[PDB]
């Protein structure tokens, strides 16, 4: 029952961002509500939580990128320190919804500087399979021929994917640091 | 395959030319144009390797039939009538094809590591070009094939090592560099 009911709130609060870009608080308390269901093992669970963050995250992208008050510190950072201790029980398709969400937050920084240091982090993860699979070509190319660097290959592009459908342009940086 | 048979032919020609009468006749128009078709043919085979784009289907037909033809030969051939060439055409494939050619290391080896060392091993000064090209090759070897070193005995292993010593021992700066 608990899961059902918390599911509707978590799409009610999703549906009135008005109210949740008024309240920061409460848009924070939200948030991570969300992180924590994404270690929710009950059936849909992990789905509902994702569908809801980056629902949010579209409509209050602003928020997340300017310090609020109370805070001395835009709550992006948080989540970027900490990508991997939430993502980790996500599935591979859940990962990228994740992705794609923060990439919202990370297209709100207008600020050139500071963006690029956001993409750069963004982008760390992923980006350490990539230069392993890399090197290791760079000695043996029938290694691009491995089951498993393949199917990581497709994940780690996926996910790229995502982070630019919401990015945008300014994800350039990272386009061309593997182009 | 036929050139590499006129080239072995010819090969073999020069060798005894040059084991029935010395060095000498090395001098003098007929053996000159012989080795100028080992050289260019040399050129050919060491010239497309490097620019060619398939390294497994490299390794698996174009250079079995250099073994027999090239190496064996190198190895049967006089001192004085073995083309220092041959070294660094080998050298140039082992840089390209790398890892696929590690198991033929052995093979390889065999043939022109201990004989060529022999003709390097009494002073610092005679046999020059094949001093230079025969640590091009090794640098190479050691450089894209190192699991061989450890395939092979702790006693050939060790010839090895002692060789890039008396390397570093050389007045020719070249060849003291490589080592």
């Amino acid at each position: 029952n608990k899961a059902i009911i918390a599911s509707n709130i978590m799409y009610i609060v999703g549906q009135y961002p008005r109210f949740l870009r008024a309240h920061w608080k409460f848009l924070k308390t939200v948030v991570n509500k969300l992180f924590e269901f994404m270690h929710e093992t009950h059936d849909g669970v992990q789905d509902m939580a994702c569908d809801t963050f980056i629902k949010i995250a579209q409509k209050c992208r602003r928020h997340f990128v300017q310090v609020q008050v109370g805070e001395v510190m835009p709550f992006i950072d948080e989540i970027l320190n900490n990508i991997n201790t939430i993502i980790c029980d996500l599935q591979p398709q859940q990962v990228h919804t994740f992705y794609e969400a923060v990439g919202y937050m990370i297209g709100a920084q207008t600020d050139q500087t500071v963006q690029e240091h956001l993409i750069e982090k963004y982008m760390l993860l992923p980006n350490q399979v990539w230069d392993s699979i890399i090197q290791q070509a760079t000695k043996n190319v029938d290694i691009l021929k491995d089951p498993e660097t393949v199917k990581q290959l497709g994940s780690i592009l996926k996910t790229n994917v995502r982070a630019c459908k919401a990015v945008g342009h300014p994800f350039v940086i990272q386009l061309g640091r593997i182009y | 395959l036929d050139m590499l048979n006129v080239y072995k032919c010819l090969s073999e020609n020069i060798s005894a030319a040059i084991q029935a009468n010395g060095e000498m006749v090395t001098k003098q128009p007929l053996i000159r144009s012989m080795r100028t078709v080992k050289r260019e043919t040399l050129k050919l085979i060491s010239g497309w390797v490097s620019r060619s784009n398939d390294p497994q289907m490299v390794a698996e037909n174009f250079v079995p039939p250099l073994l027999d033809a090239v190496l064996i030969d190198y190895q049967r051939n006089v001192p004085a009538a073995r083309e220092p060439e041959v070294l660094s055409t080998m050298a140039i494939i082992v840089n390209k094809l790398g890892g696929h050619i590690t198991a033929e290391i052995p093979q390889i080896f065999d043939a022109v590591f201990e004989c060529t060392l022999n003709m390097i091993n009494k002073d610092f000064e005679e046999y020059p070009e094949h001093r230079t090209n025969f640590f091009l090759l090794l640098q190479a070897v050691n450089s894209h094939c190192f699991p061989a070193f450890l395939a092979i005995p702790p006693a050939q292993f060790k010839l090895v090592l002692d060789s890039i010593i008396w390397a570093f021992k050389h007045t020719m700066r070249n060849v003291a560099d490589t080592g």
